[PDB]
């Protein structure tokens, strides 16, 4: 609806504290599957 | 240039996004201007005639 | 670069959340550690 809008990406600020947790939450899922 | 030319050097600014600074100082968010940019323009164009 | 700065800790608002959600996952993670 607005005239002059432009395309870009808005950075989620929960991800930086969760993307590192993706190497924690998801890895903890994989932490006990193999053993 | 907005009001910037009365308080120092003159800095330009698109007029379409200068009313958004005036709407912000009244108490209405700046999105309401862009939603009704065409409606507001006709009201000002008609009232000046 | 700031004159007069002091040392302290800034508790993130997610700290109660992580002790209630991240730790709950960790509690769930630790539930499968023994077997
Ligand atoms: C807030 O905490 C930080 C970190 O704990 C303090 O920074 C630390 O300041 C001391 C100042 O005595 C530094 O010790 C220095 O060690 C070097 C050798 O490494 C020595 O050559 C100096 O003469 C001095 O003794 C310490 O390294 C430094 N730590 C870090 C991580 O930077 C800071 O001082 C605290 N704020 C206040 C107001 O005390
Ligand atoms: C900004 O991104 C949107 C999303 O892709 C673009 O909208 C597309 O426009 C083309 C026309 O060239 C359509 O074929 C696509 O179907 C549209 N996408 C969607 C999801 O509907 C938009 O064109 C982009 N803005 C600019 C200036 O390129
Ligand atoms: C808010 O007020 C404006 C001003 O009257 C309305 O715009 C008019 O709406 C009537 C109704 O169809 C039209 O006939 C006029 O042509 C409109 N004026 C202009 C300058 O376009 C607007 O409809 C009102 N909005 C709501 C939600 O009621
Ligand atoms: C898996 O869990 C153990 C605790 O039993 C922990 O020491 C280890 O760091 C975990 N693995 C990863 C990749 O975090
Ligand atoms: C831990 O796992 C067991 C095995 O199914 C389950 O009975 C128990 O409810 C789990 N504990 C929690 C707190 O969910």
């Amino acid at each position: 609806v607005v005239i002059g809008i432009v395309n870009n990406t808005v950075y989620d600020p929960l991800q930086p504290e969760l993307d590192s947790f993706k190497e924690e939450l998801d890895k903890y899922f994989k932490n006990h599957t193999s053993p | 240039s907005g009001w910037t030319f009365g308080a120092g050097a003159a800095l330009q600014i698109p007029f379409a996004m200068q009313m958004a600074y005036r709407f912000n100082g009244i108490g209405v968010t700046q999105n309401v201007l862009y939603e009704n940019q065409k409606l507001i323009a006709n009201q000002f164009n008609s009232a000046i005639g």
